[PDB]
């Protein structure tokens, strides 16, 4: 397996203009080893009983030594898991990456699926209001078939047992998250990366000594701020409502999730059907799919640049991600008329600009 | 998840001596709180034309809460710039 | 239902990256906590070991634990007992259950304080302003007898009576009372309750995030030092120009 | 220390393969067991959801759970309560806690039975046995009060008084009542309670080994279909002779 | 963890009926009991043997409850057989 | 993957004699597939909390479908991984494997070391007596270095932090297992099995049709006994003393192991200083080891075949399967003079029928 890592990780043959942008999976991938570590030694101490849970992760914080750094860590590089892989994603939207690196594109989103619901698993764990409340809703939105949401749940309503259950699948899925890594990989360097320009280049140069130190600079970088975060606490990433304990018959005053899933909150808000809620998603995703096979929707030859530089067109991909801040915006306030009016307009942008993409 | 979050540039006060040792038996707030009664006036204005209105219109329905918070986050938000500075 | 307002920004000692807690606040705030806001409401995680040697000294919580009753038990004949608190035990707790707080509490329920500033928007803020909220109603306005007035309560109408009142405590190290500094001094000492191992969190990431930045600045120059033999290179096609 | 005895083998109808439970018996021990030996001791894991079809009809068990005092709560003003008892609650027990059980016997504990068959060699040929074993000492031996000699309890020398005596219960299908026959009857019970899912286990094993077997023979005979071609092989060095 | 282990070829007793219905307000433990003491009968003989030596030897400690133990074991594992068909 | 699949499953060739003995391996590892399928559905309702570990166990029992089933065919599928190991081992020092198959039969002795760790944590879980006390017994037998018993067990005395602990150690080491067995695997067809014949031979079959039919035909069989003891129970495997709570002040009045510890545990009755007790394991399993290199250990040149058949002299691995099993007798009894000194016996040829190994 030596051999393997010197054919693929220092005499393989990148090209000469790879800046930071393609510096950004190397991290998530780092994140997450490192969140498994912090992980497997919160697995030692925590409690899985609704009774409890919640009295379990204090004792963690308030009684054992060096206990307050882990609990953290692993909270805070959660945000950055998802920042890095946004980062990482718009880059290929950008350049168009799904031209010619097809499966590594549809493994890139399964890998995505995977790791919002190991986060979503995470967020319930705690056992505080937003927990309970959080676990209700997404398990009454997925509704449709019978007895699949009691028999899911483990029973009638959110329950210790439903706990037991999230907590081991926690546990397991970031292990087959690692399996699709390496597939992913494979499907990679079965093809080589494309460039920032978008040509076909011979000016090649190999990996150990140039990139190696690039991926070890960002790599310091992001430690640094971490760690920064962590110990100071400089953002308000998590909102305060989870540090209630739960009460099954009220409800918080006052929702916000977690960052990483206030643009789906926002559609959640403002489209009237819940099954056109659901169908958004599901219609979103379908369609960030079919750009795999973009090179069959027409007969033109394609080409990757996309001329974005000093373009007064912009791009769809930017407009994209402008709709998705403000979505995100949207998201985080009170539901008032306004708010979602120009939600709607924000979604339609949203959707329209996925759409589009096929279009060449 | 944490007590606090922190802030940047905070200026910390030195800790003004009482003139008397019983001065401060007397909240130190109804020293600062003319000051900024004085600078929130356009709220009292704002508050005094809706009481009128209110008891005027005769159906029966109306209230003045709205311009009331405003005044009061007004003067509050006053205060806190030199409350600090007579507390030890 | 309405956006609150936002707080105010005080000049708490700790909201510096580099500053500690200041602990004779904090002991001035605990004997507040003990006089006036223990009758309600509850801190079911401290144990009175957390108080040596961080706030207080050890013999004068052995003698702060003495002052109440804690059951324990059962003896040899099955029964329980009263005996006087050890440096182990929690703090007391007024009721017994929620029921019966809600029951003296017409129907409202003292949220327990282990960690009340993590538990609101603007912490410290909050707590500073909503202390000092109490006002008369506006006009048009009336609220049910046991429901009192507040500008910065959400909703603006609390079930909690006005809270303090001037020398209603008294300190031991001279300081004069008055509600507003027993509301600084309460604040910081909830503040501190709500995570003790502040100081010893900051203190490690100074050291930490120093180092990491010298270390960034090392790893930059070693990159740069091997991004400048590419970036340099010449490449001829057809015949040598220079050398 | 020495090595007990082991004791005779009864022929309960259970230690069959083939058998189930043998119900009357049962509803007899349960009667039993109610009566006399839940004064001391307790079955913390039975309730009486378990009774209604597998023992009882669902209207006598209603009314026998109607029987005790359960305590519940807490009510509006934050205090406990007594109620009947519900389909859903769990058995009584006679003693609050381990040490007023303890207080009551003499510094001895009584076992909870609610898997006492299963907390024991020889499981109910044991307790067949102990039920029997009371007997006067031997010739240089003597026991302190509150003590008795049985004669399969190990070391001889057991806390428990002597257990049974004929007719201190009855029954309600005529069966007459006496030491021997309430045994196997309790017996009889305990081994039910000790794992209800008894006779769904034994009847879903029969099945799954018939069918397991079955398949047995049929991968033996496969795999000797392919044994047999190589077995009967022919090979010759040089040149052919048989064809 | 199992409630009991099964037991190959055990015999079960068909209930032999009483001659009276006041038969068996008496155990029948009494009704077998008579043989089984006179099948142990080198049980009951070497006991005594030990209570005669106990009794005799003077330093003032000796019991025999071995042999007391191995009696009854003995009348036991002889009862056994039959008090099953006495009962319901 | 498909082609490495019908490289080593489907056209990979074998000796025509290879007998029922040589099936044994596969059964092993069918054994941990199925544990570990009943252990992972086992997890998603069992409590690591001190307070009511055994009460979580009894209510799978108790007040779930099928509870009964997978805590009982978890329980007893242990005892058949032993007995197939043990054969498995047994069959190897017989034909004396270790001759050329140097890292298999390390690899070998790593994984039963492994599954050794393995059984002994579970054995923790269902909180009784017996496993408190074990925990406790053998938590003290490692404790020659200061502070490092405290640091393992996470207290001063065991405690739901142990629970919790080896919870996570338990769900973990299995996996690694696996990993190893795949290690395992690499090395044995580097080289190629032996024949019961002990000669190399060029009357070789292929896998499919012949030795796959027979390996389907003994999995059958072990489905078949391991259903049968589960379902009714014929045999006492498990002790009763773990059907009662903990106590911390009080032990229980007899002791006995899991079967495939007593041997171990005899060794802990019969000889008198503890630490010569803990270096009896660890010379006899160096002893093991050293077999991996006997070609070195002399000059004459080495034969595979032991010549054991019809012979008058038996041979040192019967000697010590026949001196095992007298252990495993004696490890069951109480301790009294008389089998301490049959014990001791019994140890001594243990030992040196392990030692004289190495001596052709
Ligand atoms: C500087 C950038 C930093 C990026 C950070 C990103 C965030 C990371 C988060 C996670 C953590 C990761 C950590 C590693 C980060 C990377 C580090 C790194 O190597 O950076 C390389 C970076 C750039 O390298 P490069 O080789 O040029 O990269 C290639 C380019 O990308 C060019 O590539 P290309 O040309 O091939 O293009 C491909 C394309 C590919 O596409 C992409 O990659 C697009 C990706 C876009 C993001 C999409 C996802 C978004 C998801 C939503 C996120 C929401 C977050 C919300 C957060 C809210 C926060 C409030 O990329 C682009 O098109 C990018 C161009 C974008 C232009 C946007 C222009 C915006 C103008 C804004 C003006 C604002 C004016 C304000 C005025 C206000 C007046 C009041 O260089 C540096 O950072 C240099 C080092 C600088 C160090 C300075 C330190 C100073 C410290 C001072 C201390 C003072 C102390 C004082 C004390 C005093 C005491 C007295
Ligand atoms: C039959 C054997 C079965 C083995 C089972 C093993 C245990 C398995 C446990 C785990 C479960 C696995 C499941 C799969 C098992 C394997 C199945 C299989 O394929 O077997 C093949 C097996 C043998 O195949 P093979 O090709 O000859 O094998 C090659 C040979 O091994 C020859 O190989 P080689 O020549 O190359 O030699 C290499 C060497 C390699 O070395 C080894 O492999 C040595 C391994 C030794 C074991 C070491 C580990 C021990 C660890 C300690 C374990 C302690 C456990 C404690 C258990 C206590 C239990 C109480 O092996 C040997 O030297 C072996 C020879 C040993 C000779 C020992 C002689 C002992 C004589 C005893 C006489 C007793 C007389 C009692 C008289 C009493 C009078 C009162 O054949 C069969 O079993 C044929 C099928 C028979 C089916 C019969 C079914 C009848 C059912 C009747 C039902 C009736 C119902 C009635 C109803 C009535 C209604 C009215
Ligand atoms: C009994 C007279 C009390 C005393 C003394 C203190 N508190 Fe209390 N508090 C009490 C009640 C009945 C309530 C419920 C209010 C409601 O609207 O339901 C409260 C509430 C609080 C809160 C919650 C504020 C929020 O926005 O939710 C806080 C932060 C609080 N109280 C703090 C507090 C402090 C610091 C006290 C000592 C000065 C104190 N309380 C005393 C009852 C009583
Ligand atoms: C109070 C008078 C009791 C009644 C009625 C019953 N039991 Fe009990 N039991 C009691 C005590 C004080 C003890 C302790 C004995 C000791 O030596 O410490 C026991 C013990 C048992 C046991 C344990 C036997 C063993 O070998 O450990 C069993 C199996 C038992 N008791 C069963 C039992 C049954 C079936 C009863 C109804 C017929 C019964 N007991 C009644 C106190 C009392
Ligand atoms: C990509 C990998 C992972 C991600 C993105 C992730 C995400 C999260 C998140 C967001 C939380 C919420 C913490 C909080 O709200 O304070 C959490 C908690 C937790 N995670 Fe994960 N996790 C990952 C891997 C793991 C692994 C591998 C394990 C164990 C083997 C694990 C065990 C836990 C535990 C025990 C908690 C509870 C924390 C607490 O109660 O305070 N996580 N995780
Ligand atoms: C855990 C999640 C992920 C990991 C660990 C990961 C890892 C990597 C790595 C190491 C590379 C090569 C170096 C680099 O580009 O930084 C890469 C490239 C790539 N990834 Fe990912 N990735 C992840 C998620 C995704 C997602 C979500 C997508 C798409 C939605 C995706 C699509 C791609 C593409 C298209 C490339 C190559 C682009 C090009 O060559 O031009 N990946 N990934
Ligand atoms: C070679 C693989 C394994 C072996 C030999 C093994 C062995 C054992 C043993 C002997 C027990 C004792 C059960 C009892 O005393 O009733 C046990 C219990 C248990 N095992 Fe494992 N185990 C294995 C794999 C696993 C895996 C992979 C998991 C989870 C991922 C697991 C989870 C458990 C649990 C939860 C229990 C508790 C059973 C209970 O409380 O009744 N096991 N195991
Ligand atoms: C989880 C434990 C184990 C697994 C899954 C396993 C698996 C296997 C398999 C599949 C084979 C080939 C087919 C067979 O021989 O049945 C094999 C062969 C072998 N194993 Fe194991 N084994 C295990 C434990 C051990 C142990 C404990 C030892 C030695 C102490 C060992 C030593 C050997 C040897 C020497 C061979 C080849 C013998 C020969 O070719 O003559 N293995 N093993
Ligand atoms: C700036 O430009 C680039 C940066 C790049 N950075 C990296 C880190 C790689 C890379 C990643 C993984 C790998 O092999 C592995 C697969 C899977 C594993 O498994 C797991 F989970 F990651 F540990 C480990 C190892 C081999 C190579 C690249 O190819 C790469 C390519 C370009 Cl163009
Ligand atoms: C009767 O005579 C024989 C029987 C034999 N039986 C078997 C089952 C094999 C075998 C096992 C595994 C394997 O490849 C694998 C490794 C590791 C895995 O991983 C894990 F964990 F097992 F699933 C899976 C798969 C390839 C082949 C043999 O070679 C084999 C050889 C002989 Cl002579
Ligand atoms: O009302 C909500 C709500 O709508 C969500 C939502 C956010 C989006 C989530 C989500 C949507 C889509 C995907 Cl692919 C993944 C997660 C589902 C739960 C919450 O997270 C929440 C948490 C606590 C209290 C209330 C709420
Ligand atoms: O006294 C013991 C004892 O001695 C062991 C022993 C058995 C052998 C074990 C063992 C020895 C060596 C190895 Cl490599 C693995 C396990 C360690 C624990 C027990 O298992 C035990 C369980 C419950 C109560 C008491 C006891």
């Amino acid at each position: 397996f030596m051999s393997l890592f010197r054919a693929h990780l220092v005499f393989y043959r990148c090209a000469l203009n790879l800046n930071s942008s393609y510096n950004f999976g190397f991290l998530v991938a780092m994140t997450f080893v490192l969140q498994i570590i912090t992980g497997i030694t919160l697995a030692f101490r925590y409690t899985s009983e609704a009774s409890c849970a919640f009295a379990s992760v204090q004792h963690l914080v308030r009684e054992v030594a060096a206990g307050w750094e882990f609990r953290m860590l692993h909270a805070t590089t959660a945000s950055f898991v998802f920042l890095c892989i946004l980062i990482h994603m718009t880059r290929g939207l950008y350049n168009w990456s799904y031209s010619y690196l097809t499966t590594a594109w549809m493994s890139g989103l399964v890998l995505y699926l995977l790791t919002i619901a190991t986060a979503f698993l995470g967020y319930v764990l705690p056992w505080g209001q937003m927990s309970f409340w959080g676990a209700t809703v997404i398990t009454n939105l997925l509704s449709p078939i019978p007895y699949l949401v009691p028999w899911l749940l483990g029973g009638y309503y959110v329950s210790d047992v439903t706990l037991k259950r999230f907590f081991v699948l926690h546990f397991i899925l970031p292990f087959i998250g690692c399996i699709i890594i390496v597939l992913h990989i494979f499907y990679l360097h079965l093809n080589g990366s494309s460039n920032p320009a978008g040509i076909d280049t011979a000016l090649k140069v190999a990996f150990y000594p140039h990139m190696l130190m690039t991926d070890a600079k960002c790599l310091s970088y992001l430690i640094g701020l971490i760690f920064l975060q962590a110990a100071f606490g400089l953002m308000e990433l998590s909102h305060p409502d989870n540090s209630i304990p739960v009460n099954r018959f009220v409800t918080p005053l006052h929702i916000v999730p977690e960052w990483y899933f206030l643009a789906y909150y926002a559609v959640l808000k403002v489209i009237p059907s819940k099954t056109g809620g659901l169908l958004v998603f599901m219609s979103s995703l379908i369609n960030l799919g079919l750009l795999s096979e973009i090179r069959a929707l027409n007969t033109r030859m394609l080409i990757r640049q996309q001329f974005m530089t000093r373009n007064v067109v912009s791009g769809w991909v930017i407009i994209w991600v402008y709709s998705m801040i403000f979505l995100i915006i949207i998201g985080s306030a009170i539901p008032q008329a306004t708010y979602i009016l120009y939600g709607r307009l924000a979604t339609i942008l949203y959707l329209t600009t996925g759409l589009v993409l096929c279009l060449y | 998840s944490y007590p606090y979050y922190c802030e940047f540039f905070v200026k910390f006060p030195n800790y003004i001596p009482p003139k008397d040792p019983a001065e401060r038996l007397v909240d130190p707030r109804q020293k600062l709180e003319p000051g900024c009664t004085a600078r929130c006036s356009l709220w009292v204005n704002e508050y005094d034309a809706c009481t009128k209105r209110v008891r005027a219109r005769t159906d029966n329905k109306g209230n003045c809460s709205g311009q009331y918070e405003e005044l009061h986050v007004c003067i509050d938000r006053c205060v806190a710039k030199d409350i600090f500075k007579y507390l030890k | 239902e309405k956006e609150p307002p936002h707080p105010p920004s005080y000049p708490f000692w700790f909201k510096s990256l580099f500053h500690s807690h200041d602990i004779p606040s904090v002991r001035r705030g605990y004997e507040v906590y003990r006089k006036v806001c223990a009758t309600c409401h509850s801190m079911e995680q401290l144990h009175f070991r957390h108080l040596v040697g961080e706030v207080l000294p050890e013999k004068r919580v052995k003698q702060i634990a003495a002052e109440y009753d804690v059951t324990d038990g059962p003896n040899d004949q099955g029964e329980m007992y009263t005996r006087p608190g050890i440096l182990g035990d929690a703090f007391p707790s007024p009721y017994p259950n929620e029921e019966a707080a809600r029951y003296a509490n017409g129907g409202a329920y003292p949220p327990d304080l282990s960690l009340i500033t993590a538990a609101r928007h603007f912490g410290p803020d909050y707590l500073m302003a909503l202390l000092g909220g109490y006002r008369d109603p506006p006009e048009g306005v009336e609220l049910r007898p046991g429901l009192y007035w507040n500008v910065w309560f959400p909703g603006n109408a609390i079930a909690m009576p006005p809270p303090l009142m001037d020398e209603m405590i008294d300190y031991e190290d001279g300081t004069p009372c008055n509600i507003s500094q027993m509301s600084k001094d309460v604040v910081n000492f909830l503040t501190w309750a709500t995570e003790p191992t502040a100081d010893e969190r900051k203190l490690y990431g100074l050291k930490c995030v120093s180092a990491i930045a010298i270390g960034t600045v090392l790893m930059t120059l070693w990159w740069r030092f091997y991004w400048a033999m590419y970036a340099t290179r010449r490449i001829d096609f057809g015949k040598l120009k220079y050398l």
